[PDB]
RNA sequence: GCCCGGAUAGCUCAGGGUAGAGCAGGGGAUUGAAAAUCCCCGUGUCCUUGGUUCGAUUCCGAGUCCGGGCACCA
């Protein structure tokens, strides 16, 4: 019997077990804890892994309800050319490298999130996550 | 093998040939009311206790139970 | 801190401090400069403290031009000593600065960085100072 | 604080193209087995942190410190 809190947070598609913040915020709750695990780590597993939050609503008789999306543009770029950091010292650091259309696929998945249904404004989008880890756009 | 640096930190075995010094830890459970939790965790952090577990006993609404593994010497 | 590597003479007379500076009056290497408004013997320890202060301010980036050099030796009698028995020992070096002289210049640095580094650096010197920005007038010199 | 320097292995230390030696150890050779002697082998996060370089123990900062100078210090 907990109130009707509007559950905006920030969680990850995969990293999913009742260690904080799974507990503090979802204290005002009563839901099946290992469901953001279960359904979310499975049905949106085609892309890979990584971070996507989750929007639940609690109702007093212990009711859950949640929807989610896509691992972060900084993951969909870690499979790209083999990164698991950035390049520490970019702005000149050209570790991994991608083509103007090997960075046209990556918005096939995060397309429904911005406002750009144009994969040009959604290309330079995910290709902006490039620079803040240093992977280039060739010629 | 193993033995205990007893009532004398000076009377060690020779830290030449040494590989593991062992603290006593303890299973530490904290029944706080509400989100004094925020305070509590900062306290247990500097006391170097690992957070293992937490569980809400709901009803109203405060009540939280925290479990910690913490070095025995860091209480006392 | 700076001192000459070798000298023809160890001790030299005090001299006067008259006139505007003879040269070094226009920004010559950087974008901004700190210019003296009053004459003084600026000591090496002072120069070093001004340099470091601006360095610290440019922890990543920047060029610092130090355009005054302490070539005048500074003499002081030993303490508690009567007058006479010869001229004191060299205990340091100073640079003679007359008004109008450009003492430090910074480059490669945003305007705000430049006028803040020079402002601190002024606070380290025994003289009033003015911060200046490379002009067409420097270019004409 | 200051001038000179000086922090490199468990310890005492040599020194702009990733640094060793004595020593302590552990093991081994020698012995019947030791002691002495000798061989073999490490973790160096080159004191900590930041920057400089394609390359830093080295250079620039800062921090804490060690040995000598001044100075405070019935
Ligand atoms: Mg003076
Ligand atoms: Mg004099
Ligand atoms: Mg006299
Ligand atoms: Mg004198
Ligand atoms: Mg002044
Ligand atoms: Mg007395």
């Amino acid at each position: 019997k907990k109130v009707v809190a509007v559950v905006k947070l920030q969680l990850p598609a995969g990293k999913a077990t009742p260690a904080p913040p799974v507990g503090p915020a979802l204290g005002q709750h009563g839901a099946n804890i290992m469901e953001f695990v279960k359904a979310f780590n499975a049905a949106t597993a085609n892309m890979g892994d990584a971070i996507v939050p989750v929007e639940i609503t609690i109702y007093a008789d212990r009711s859950f309800t949640f929807v989610t999306k896509t691992p972060p543009a900084s993951y969909l770029i870690r499979k790209a050319a083999g990164l698991e950091k950035g390049a520490h010292k970019p702005g000149r650091e050209k570790v991994g490298r991608i083509t103007w259309e090997q960075v046209l696929e990556i918005a096939k998945q995060k397309m429904p999130d911005l406002n750009t249904t144009d994969l040009e404004a959604a290309a330079r989008m995910i290709a902006g996550s490039a620079r803040s880890m240093g992977v280039e756009v060739v010629g | 093998g193993e033995e205990v640096e007893v009532h004398n930190p000076a009377d060690l075995p020779d830290p030449t040939r040494i590989e593991e010094i062992l603290e006593p830890y303890v299973k530490l459970t904290i029944f706080t009311p509400e989100e004094y939790v925020g305070s509590l965790m900062q306290l247990l952090q500097e006391k170097r206790g690992r957070l293992v577990n937490m569980n809400y006993l709901p009803g109203a609404q405060k009540r939280v139970e925290l479990v910690y593994e913490a070095p025995f010497a860091e209480i006392l | 801190m700076l001192m000459p590597r070798r000298m023809k003479y160890r001790k030299q007379q005090r001299g006067r401090l008259k006139g505007a500076t003879k040269g070094g009056d226009y920004v010559a290497f950087g974008d901004y400069g700190l210019v003296a408004l009053e004459p003084a013997w600026i000591t090496a320890q002072q120069i070093e403290a001004a340099r470091v202060a601006m360095v610290r301010h440019f922890r990543r980036g920047g060029k610092i031009f130090i355009r005054i050099f302490p070539d005048k030796p500074y003499t002081k009698k030993p303490l508690e000593v009567r007058m006479g028995k010869g001229k004191g020992n060299v205990e340091g070096y100073v640079a003679v600065v007359k008004p109008g002289r450009v003492m430090f210049e910074v480059a490669g640095v945003t305007e705000e960085q430049a006028m803040e580094a020079l402002r601190i650096a002024g606070h380290k010197l025994p003289i009033k100072t003015k911060i200046v920005r490379r002009d067409a007038y420097d270019e004409a010199q």
